């Protein structure tokens, strides 16, 4: 059980180990409300962040907006609209692979 | 529907003394949303704060002010002669419109 | 060289009316904030309305003098601001001025931290008189 | 993202120097034992100097 | 000015640090930067280790 414990995990971290890793997010996000015919049970569920992202140039940027879930962001400054990603302050994230299932 | 008054009509100072230009509202105006503008007679009016304090870019560092709620300032260190000219002051939170104006001359 | 032209002014008896165009130059268009303001002979400067970006929804508000009777417009592909003014009266004679702000700034990152320092162009075209 | 810095804010108290305190006469007693067996490889009639 | 946890921010900390970790440039007293900044980069060391 125990080496099916640590191979499982181990080749799952390999698996990361080539893909970009999200550090040029951990930038302050905008949220509003989104726009669109939400019901009941989802109303406060998704967030519509925009931020300013570094580009292919480290002398340009870019203005992207996203949709969140509100599970994957935190409230800050004085608890309005400025938000984080919550993984911003415990570690940097991993993007896994798109090519990889 | 807030709006802006100025004071004095006209402002009678030597070239070279130190401008002081009012500008009360009826309602409080949030700092980020009142801004000066000075128009030479025959011309287009030129921003010269905004932002209650804040320079516009290409704009002489002897214009300065500031203020809150609903008692603001524009000043100059020292009137050059091609600063004898009307202020304005506008607000532009919820309510887009200009104060009368405060002419500078000698 | 960040500029706005206005253009189309001149005098209409009341109960006609008139379209201004203003085309701006060397500023993305859609992304600035445009104001029509006016001043007639005497007067002091008068708001007439505004558009918000187009990037931020396109939003208008106007004077409660001209609401109802002027419209706004943009397009966008020929970086111009239009404003319709219907049924014009002898006091919407004077000077309309296309005004707006750009902010440009020069942006620098490194792999630890990144800043964008920006300054504000308060440009405003020459005026048309109506 | 996750990485602490540690440092010094400021000292309470007074500044003094940091120090190390040997037995006078204990390290004087060490010395002349290394001085006796030096003397086995250099002369008996010599010099040693520290 | 210290980087923070998020990129677009800055926080300005003080601390104390020894003379002999620091080295003046260009001969202006109110500047210095850290030793080893021309040389390589610094790693701290884990608290959690002895
Ligand atoms: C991602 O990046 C973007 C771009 O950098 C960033 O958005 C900017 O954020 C900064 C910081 O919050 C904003 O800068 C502040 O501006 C305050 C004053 O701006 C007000 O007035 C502006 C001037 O308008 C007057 O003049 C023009 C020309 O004469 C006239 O047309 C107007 O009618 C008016 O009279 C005005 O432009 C400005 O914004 C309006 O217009 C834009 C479009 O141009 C529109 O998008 C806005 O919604 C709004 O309608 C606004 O009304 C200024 O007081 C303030 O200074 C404070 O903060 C600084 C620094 O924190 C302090 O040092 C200082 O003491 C004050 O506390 C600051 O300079 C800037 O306006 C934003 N720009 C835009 C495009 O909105 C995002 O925040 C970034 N996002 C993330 C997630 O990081
Ligand atoms: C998440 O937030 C982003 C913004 O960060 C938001 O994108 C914006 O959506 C608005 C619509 O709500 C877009 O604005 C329109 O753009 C079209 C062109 O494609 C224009 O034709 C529209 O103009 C008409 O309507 C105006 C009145 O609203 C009229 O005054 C005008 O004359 C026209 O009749 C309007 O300008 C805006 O361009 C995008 N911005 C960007 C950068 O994409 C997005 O929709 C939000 N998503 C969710 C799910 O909330
Ligand atoms: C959202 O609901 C409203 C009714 O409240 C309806 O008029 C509108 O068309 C709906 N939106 C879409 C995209 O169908
Ligand atoms: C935005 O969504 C929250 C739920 O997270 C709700 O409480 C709030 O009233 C909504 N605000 C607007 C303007 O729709
Ligand atoms: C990150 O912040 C959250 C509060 O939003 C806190 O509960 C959590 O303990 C913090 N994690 C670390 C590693 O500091
Ligand atoms: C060193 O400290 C011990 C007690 O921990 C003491 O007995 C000894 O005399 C001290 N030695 C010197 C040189 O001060
Ligand atoms: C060290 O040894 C010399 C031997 O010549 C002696 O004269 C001196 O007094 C000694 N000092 C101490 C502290 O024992
Ligand atoms: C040096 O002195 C020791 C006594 O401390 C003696 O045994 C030895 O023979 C002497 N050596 C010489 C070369 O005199
Ligand atoms: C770092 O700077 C010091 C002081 O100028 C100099 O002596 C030293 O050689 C430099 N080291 C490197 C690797 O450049």
């Amino acid at each position: 059980v125990e080496q099916m414990h640590e191979d499982i995990i181990s080749l799952w971290d390999q698996s990361l180990k080539p893909c970009v890793k999200l550090t040029p997010l951990c930038v302050t996000l905008q949220c509003t409300n989104v726009t669109n015919n939400i019901t009941d049970d989802m109303r406060g569920e998704l967030k519509n962040c925009s931020f300013n992202a570094t580009t292919e140039l480290r002398n340009k940027r870019q203005k992207v907006y996203s949709l969140f879930y509100r599970l994957d962001i935190v409230p800050m400054g004085e608890n309005s609209t400025n938000y984080r990603l919550i993984n911003c302050n415990t570690s940097a994230i991993t993007q896994a692979c798109p090519k990889v299932s | 529907e807030i709006v802006l008054t100025q004071s004095p009509g006209t402002l009678s100072l030597s070239p070279g003394d130190r401008a002081t230009l009012s500008c009360r509202a009826t309602q409080s105006v949030g700092g980020d949303y009142f801004a000066w503008y000075q128009q030479r007679p025959g011309q287009s009016p030129r921003l010269l704060i905004y932002g209650t304090s804040r320079r516009a870019a290409g704009i002489p560092d002897r214009f300065s002010g500031s203020g809150s709620g609903t008692d603001f300032t524009l000043t100059i260190d020292r009137l050059e002669p091609e600063d004898f000219a009307v202020y304005y002051c506008r607000q532009y939170e919820t309510s887009f419109t200009f104060g009368p104006g405060t002419k500078v001359d000698i | 060289e960040v500029q706005l032209v206005e253009s189309g002014g001149g005098l209409v008896k009341p109960g006609g009316s008139l379209r201004l165009a203003c085309v701006g130059s060397e500023f993305t268009f859609s992304e600035a904030w445009m104001t029509w303001v006016r001043q007639a002979p005497g007067k002091g400067l008068e708001w007439v309305g505004h558009m918000r970006p187009t990037t931020e929804g396109g939003a208008k508000d106007y004077a409660a003098a001209v609401r109802g009777r002027f419209t706004i417009a943009r397009d966008d592909s020929k970086s111009t601001l239009y404003l319709q003014m219907n049924s014009l009266k002898i006091e919407d004679t004077g000077v309309y001025y296309c005004m707006t702000g750009v902010e440009r700034g020069d942006f620098w990152s490194d792999d630890y931290s990144q800043h964008y320092n920006t300054y504000l162009i308060d440009v405003w075209g020459k005026g048309t008189t109506v | 993202p996750g990485q602490a810095f540690y440092y010094t804010g400021d000292i309470i108290g007074d500044i003094r120097q940091a120090h190390c305190n040997v037995s006078k006469a204990t390290w004087n007693e060490t010395l002349g034992k290394v001085v006796k067996q030096l003397r086995k490889h250099f002369g008996n009639n010599t010099i040693i100097r520290f």
